């Protein structure tokens, strides 16, 4: 809870930005710099539209290397276990997992569009 | 020819594949195993008088056990 | 010092070419470019208003300012 | 007078905090425009005096109209305008701008841009020269200088 | 003062949990699971956990990325609506946050209550470790296992992450 | 004669193919951009301090739009409109009087400083070189009505500076 | 927009962040000058053929004052010739280095704009010189060049030449078979050489696709 | 005394962002063979100051749909994270002696993306959702990378321990058995920090600061000090995770001294890397990441687990 | 050349010096002179433990050194 008390006294310290930047300075006159501004001229309707993306399956992509990531974080307690033959055949097999994976969606132009 | 193609991932297949081909002809596996099977992280026990064992000695002082000498003998 | 040290920035005396009422120094150098050869320095209330903080253009006399602007070589 | 004098010391405070910078918007219509990219060069610095190029309105500290306001123009003129931090300043920066000009007439041109906002420092010139656009940005400083906003708060 | 510290960030769990779970606009729901994974993170972390729930923290959010793009791209409605809009969004998370508030009122005002199981109330700084001499470091040399003695399983993981990326690509690659 | 440029095949030497894989790989003329970026950094700048070392001109420079007069005499304008005709944005406005004696002059002088398009032509078309384009530039205005000029004010303003005039005329008269 | 040089409104229809359709609509900039022109005479509205291209101060000048001697079959003295051609390339060179200058800003490169413009501080100190005028020099009657030049320039011109050579070739060294600039835009704007004929293209589009054209 | 270590860790980093700007825009101008400011205040420095106070003033106000609670949410939790990432920085003996702390980094770093991220979406006018899915794009390309690239590192030597780490680094900084491993890091410290258009596409002049494009005047300095925090942030973890000084044994002032000079002049390394080249390209930022530095990151990866097997360097791993 | 810009850096290093300084200043302040007992594993914190238990203060930092012998 000592992180937890580093993170209490941002929390003052931000929210003590806020108050300074609303309550001190000076007055609020709004009705017009609510406006929303694009480049200079009022738009038709706002955001939340539907926005189609160009990526299809680089996010995909980047969640399942994340799951690789994953597997592959405890190397260096892999490294010191009586078994070296299979720490080093299992870490070298999923490695070289991760790069067929990779090869096969790198020859088959799955990264080659709208990326 | 077969280098240029794209460099930097053929150079990057020419150390995978060091990677992969050079752990077979090593010289110093068999020093890691021992290494690693000579840090004792928990207490090496203690066991029943013997039935007169010419082994596993009666003080760790004594050199019949399984000493080490090589960590500062190179 | 401090005169100059929180004037702007320079301590580049040593060519002295001289002064004007209103008591401006007027200082021109050949040493450096073309674009610091004449330099300028602002009195203290010259007409009252205070000039040695926010200091205007044109306190100066016109004769320097035809000097000063780079279209004649002598003072 | 321990009031009064706290209050001028921390107004002469926020006005010199105010005078400092000055980071304006690169508005930039016409040619005017082509001159404060002249502004922005290492003979005539710009960032000596803090005034950096912001592109974004809503944090530019003046706006330098520059460039021949036109009619289909003026309304994202002012839509861009009054969209600012509460302290709003206009430098209107040529004579296209400041009074119309060469196209003083000939429709789709509003007459100087003091029709469409308010206008503080105006600087004058086909185009101005960068050394006046600097003393008119000199000149709006001096005009921070001479806000006595929290005297005439308390006065009050 | 305060001894029932995992019991608390419980709490705040499930209160952003049920947040997150009563559907509001996707958005919404992750900083919902944002917030949700952070205060899992730290009661596992509380609890005795070394890394592993940093580890959920980092992946499970970067997966929470992942579906903000999503959610951005495909569909959003003209407006879209916060917990406190709707009628029904706005019962359903206050009737999740009453069975909270209930939840915690008849424990800490009562012994034990039998909804499922027989649950004791109070902080679980019982039962717990009494102060094993280790230094061996116990999720350490856990996760030291997966390599040693676990040959079949990360053949099948990781057979299953490829057949996963070519799955991917071949159902996005069927038009 | 024309020299038409991107016309290469790529060496396939292998000192050729090697230079360029370590360029691939080193980011070598990247490095070299960023050598270029030092030379430049340890150079010293060639600014001007703005209210202190001001900025270099010329003689033929165009302000202020002053006014002369005689060599110890009276107003140098005749109110012959000539530069009501060749002004392009039409900001000389000149109603003359006779003046109290007979000789022509004036009334109403003004120069449309918000129109004025700083060109000469006034200047060239001026035949006795009564109006002159003026050396300096600070109008800086915090107000509209001090832009438009009158008669007593450009003569207020020509009486601020003579000799600086006479100057520059001197310099400039064997030209234009 | 600080991208779009000068004002230009862009209606980009797309489809997300790789397009559908996008509409220059130009025009926000319309001031008159036709019609002033048709309510002015020759001498009074060369200014307007001054401020139209605002980069090119000296070659529209120059185009205006020759469509009058070509209507009005007068042969200008030689000599005006001559510095009518030494400033028309001077105003190509200020032209060139801002059309480098833009597309650096527009494509990041944030210093050679300083430099360049540095250098191009020094040609308008060279116009100041000149003409008297700050960028809008009117300076070319119809009929020869009016008010020369006085002694002082040709000597700058020459040091200025040599210091020009060394800063192109640094311009050279710095982007100039740059990687990421060159891998940034190569294989973009391709136009078709039959088509770069006749959507009406001219100059430097001419010049980068195909044809072979100068007047 | 807790609470005055946790204030001298606070205040020295706000005029660490101060005069960084500074910094900035001095050595940018020195660059760009003008000059920076130097007539306000002493040679500048009170004009930084005079900055903080100046965007104090400005008064912030909202826009039309911009939901207020996600809207102030978003940049106090991306100055707060910024803060927080400073926690086990062994500065000789750090704040909280975690025993991990660069996948810590990791989740920290990604929790200030998700700030960009609400800030961007919660502005809600078009140019923030451009900028903020610029942002989502350059994140799935750049937390993949620098995590592989940072098990490399931490597989020889490190075990997650920036204490045992500080002890690996006396013979040989570990910028001789990875180099190349190295430069890939840092390109990938320049791309996720968000600063250096060499990789990055969010303050572009193609759009208008798609992170602030209306977010409000007052909490742009939150932000701005985040993203500057950023820039001391991971230029200080690569100053201790690759190099540095066998320290003064049990004297701190030594190592401080020789630390803060190495980081700040690679720091003065990233702005001049900055202030020098174009701008970057979407599709170019995909194609040239994954296809050039990821199977290079796995052969690295690779050969530095084969390498304590080839020479049996496996760690003295507590 | 940077004749000019070393102010700026050295202002700027010197608030990067302080956290460093003031934070050891702090943990010498703070347990008696002694550098911070770092506590890895549970075998060092349950040293540490017995070390604040045998103090009488319930501070470790004391150390009681060399005298309960007896
Ligand atoms: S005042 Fe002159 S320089 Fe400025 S925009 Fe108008 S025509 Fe161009
Ligand atoms: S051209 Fe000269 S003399 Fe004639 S009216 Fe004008 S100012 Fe007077
Ligand atoms: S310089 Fe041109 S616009 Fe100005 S008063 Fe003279 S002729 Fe008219």
């Amino acid at each position: 809870m000592n992180l937890m008390i580093t993170l209490l006294t941002n929390f003052t310290l931000a929210t003590l930005l806020v108050t300074i930047a609303f309550w001190l300075p000076q007055l609020n006159v709004y009705s017009e710099k609510t406006s929303p501004y694009e480049c200079g001229f009022d738009p038709m309707g706002s955001a939340r539209l539907p926005f189609s993306m160009k990526f299809f399956l680089v996010a995909i992509t980047f969640l399942l290397f994340d799951l690789e990531i994953a597997l592959l974080l405890p190397l260096p307690w892999a490294s010191q276990t009586t078994n070296l033959n299979t720490m080093l055949t299992m870490a070298l097999l999923l490695i070289f997992l991760l790069a067929v994976s990779l090869a096969y969606e790198w020859t088959q132009k799955g990264l080659e569009w709208t990326e | 020819n077969v280098w240029a193609k794209e460099p930097v991932l053929v150079a990057s297949f020419a150390i995978a594949g060091l990677a992969v081909i050079l752990p077979t002809l090593s010289p110093y596996t068999k020093y890691s195993l021992m290494i690693n099977r000579a840090t004792p992280y928990n207490y090496p026990v203690p066991l029943r008088d013997d039935g007169n064992m010419p082994d596993v000695p009666s003080h760790p002082q004594d050199p019949q056990g399984p000493s080490l000498e090589w960590l500062k003998r190179l | 010092y401090l005169r100059v040290l929180f004037r702007a920035n320079d301590v580049r005396v040593g060519t002295l070419v001289g002064e004007d009422k209103y008591g401006n120094k007027y200082y021109e150098d050949n040493k450096q470019f073309f674009g610091r050869h004449r330099w300028v320095i602002y009195t203290t209330e010259m007409n009252g208003k205070n000039t040695f903080w926010d200091v205007d253009g044109s306190m100066v006399p016109p004769e320097w300012h035809r000097w000063l602007h780079c279209m004649t070589d002598d003072p | 007078s321990r009031g009064e004098y706290v209050v001028a010391k921390l107004d002469d405070l926020i006005n010199w905090a105010r005078r400092s910078s000055l980071w304006p918007m690169t508005f930039g219509l016409a040619c005017c425009a082509v001159e404060m990219m002249h502004m922005a060069a290492p003979r005539y610095d710009m960032d000596r005096f803090g005034v950096v190029f912001r592109a974004s309105p809503r944090q530019s500290d003046v706006m330098i109209v520059a460039g021949t306001l036109t009619n289909k123009m003026a309304p994202a003129l002012r839509k861009v305008y009054d969209q600012m931090p509460e302290p709003r300043y206009v430098v209107s920066m040529g004579s296209c701008a400041n009074g119309g000009g060469y196209y003083h007439y000939s429709y789709s041109v509003v007459r100087g841009c003091d029709r469409i906002v308010p206008v503080d420092i105006y600087v004058p010139g086909c185009p101005p020269t960068a050394e006046a656009l600097l003393y008119g940005i000199l000149q709006l400083q001096k005009k921070i200088k001479r806000e006595k906003r929290l005297r005439i708060w308390y006065r009050r | 003062m305060m001894t029932y510290i995992v019991f608390i960030l419980s709490i705040i769990f499930v209160m952003g949990f049920v947040g997150f779970s009563s559907k509001p606009s996707p958005i919404y729901g992750g900083l919902g699971l944002i917030v949700s994974g952070g205060v899992g993170c730290g009661i596992v972390l509380n609890f005795g956990g070394s890394f592993l729930g940093l580890m959920v923290f980092l992946i499970y959010l970067g997966g929470m990325m992942v579906v903000f793009g999503y959610t951005t791209a495909m569909a959003t409605e003209q407006y879209p609506e916060v917990w406190v809009s709707n009628k029904v969004v706005l019962g359903t998370f206050i009737t999740g946050l009453l069975m909270e508030f209930l939840m915690v009122y008849y424990v800490l005002k009562d012994k034990e209550v039998e909804i499922v199981f027989k649950f004791n109330g109070m902080g679980d700084w019982v039962i717990y470790d009494t102060g094993d001499s280790g230094f061996f470091s116990e999720e350490a040399m856990g996760i030291a296992a997966l390599y040693s003695y676990g040959t079949w399983l990360v053949i099948v993981t990781g057979w299953s992450l490829l057949i996963g990326v070519v799955v991917i690509m071949e159902i996005t690659r069927g038009n | 004669t024309y020299k038409y440029v991107n016309l290469r095949e790529p060496s396939m030497d292998m000192k050729s193919v090697t230079d360029r894989a370590a360029q691939t790989l080193l980011w070598t003329e990247l490095i070299r951009g960023l050598g270029m970026t030092l030379s430049y950094l340890f150079r010293e700048p060639a600014t001007i301090n703005y209210p202190f070392e001001k900025g270099p001109l010329s003689p033929r420079f165009r302000g202020e739009h002053a006014l002369r007069r005689y060599p110890s005499g009276e107003e140098r304008c005749i109110a012959c409109k000539l530069c009501e005709a060749v002004c392009p944005a039409q900001a000389i406005t000149i109603e003359a009087e006779p003046r109290a004696d007979g000789s022509r002059r004036t009334t109403r002088y003004d120069i449309d400083m918000t129109k004025c398009i700083y060109c000469g032509f006034c200047q060239e078309a001026c035949p006795v070189d009564a109006i002159v384009e003026g050396p300096n530039f600070e109008f800086s205005t915090e107000t509209h009505e001090e832009l438009l000029y009158n008669k007593e004010k450009l003569l207020n303003n020509g009486d601020k500076w003579e000799a600086e005039i006479a100057a520059n005329i001197q310099a400039d008269y064997l030209y234009r | 927009h600080p991208a779009a040089h000068g004002v230009l409104r862009l209606v980009m229809e797309l489809s997300g962040e790789m397009v559908r359709k996008c509409d220059p609509h130009i025009g926000l900039l319309h001031r008159g000058t036709e019609k002033l022109i048709e309510y002015k005479t020759y001498l009074q509205a060369l200014p307007y053929f001054d401020r139209l291209d605002y980069v090119s101060m000296m070659c529209n000048e120059q185009a205006y004052s020759l469509a009058v001697e070509k209507l009005l079959n007068i042969q200008p003295p030689p000599r005006a010739q001559w510095i009518r051609v030494l400033f028309g390339e001077i105003t190509r060179l200020l032209n060139h280095i801002m059309a480098v200058t833009t597309h650096a800003l527009d494509i990041g490169a944030m210093t050679p704009f300083f430099w360049m413009f540095e250098e191009r501080e020094k040609m308008f100190e060279f116009y100041e010189r000149v003409s008297g005028a700050r960028m809008h020099a009117a300076y070319v009657r119809p009929g020869g060049v009016h008010q020369d030049l006085p002694l002082g320039l040709m000597d700058d011109i020459y040091e200025f030449s040599k210091n020009f050579s060394l800063r192109i070739d640094e311009l050279e060294e710095m982007l100039t078979n740059n990687r990421i600039w060159r891998n940034r835009t190569v294989d973009i704007g391709v136009v078709t050489a039959e088509d770069a004929l006749n959507y009406g293209f001219s100059g430097v589009m001419l010049r980068g696709s195909g044809i072979q054209w100068d007047l | 005394m807790f609470m005055i270590n946790v204030l001298t860790l606070i205040i020295p980093i706000l005029l660490a962002v101060a005069f960084l700007t500074l910094v900035e825009r001095k050595v940018l101008g020195y660059m760009q063979f003008r000059k920076g400011p130097n007539v306000v205040g002493p040679y500048g420095l009170l004009q930084p100051i005079a900055d903080a106070i100046k965007l104090f003033i400005k008064e912030p106000l909202r826009p039309a749909t911009s939901s207020i609670s996600m809207f102030i949410l978003a940049p106090i939790l991306a100055l707060t994270l910024a803060l927080t990432m400073w926690i086990p920085l062994p500065m000789p003996y750090p704040l909280i002696n975690m025993n991990l702390g660069v996948l810590f980094m990791l989740a920290m770093s990604s929790l200030a993306v998700y700030s960009i991220l609400w800030s961007g979406w919660a502005s809600n006018s078009k140019y923030a959702l451009i900028g903020a899915l610029r942002a989502v794009a350059q994140t799935i390309s750049y937390e993949v990378t620098l995590a592989i690239i940072l098990l490399s590192v931490l597989l020889m030597n490190g075990s997650f321990t920036l204490s045992t780490l500080i002890i690996t680094q006396e013979q040989v900084w570990l910028i001789f058995p990875a180099w190349p491993l190295a430069m890939m890091w840092f390109i990938s410290t320049l791309a996720e920090t968000n600063r250096a258009p060499f990789d990055l596409t969010e303050g572009e002049s193609e759009l208008v600061s798609g992170f602030n494009v209306e977010y409000a005047a007052g909490p742009f300095a939150l932000f701005f000090m985040a993203e500057y925090a950023n820039i001391i942030m991971m230029n200080i973890f690569t100053t201790t995770l690759f190099l540095g000084a066998f320290h003064n044994p049990y004297m701190p002032e030594l190592y401080t001294i020789n630390f803060t000079i190495k980081s700040l002049l690679l720091s003065i390394t990233f702005l001049w890397i900055r202030a020098s080249y174009p701008r970057f390209r979407y599709d170019q930022l995909m194609h040239l990441l994954w296809k050039n530095f990821l199977p290079l990151t796995l052969a690295l990866c690779m050969w530095h687990v084969s390498l304590p097997i080839l020479l049996s360097s496996i760690p003295p791993q507590t | 050349m940077w004749f000019e810009v070393l102010p700026g850096i050295a202002v700027m290093g010197v608030c990067l010096f302080i956290p460093g300084m003031a934070t050891a200043r702090i943990h010498r302040f703070s347990n008696g002179g002694r550098e911070k007992r770092v506590a890895h594993y549970s075998y060092q914190w349950y040293l540490m433990e017995r070390d604040r238990r045998v103090s009488g203060v319930n501070r470790y930092y004391v150390s009681k050194g060399l005298e309960n012998i007896d």
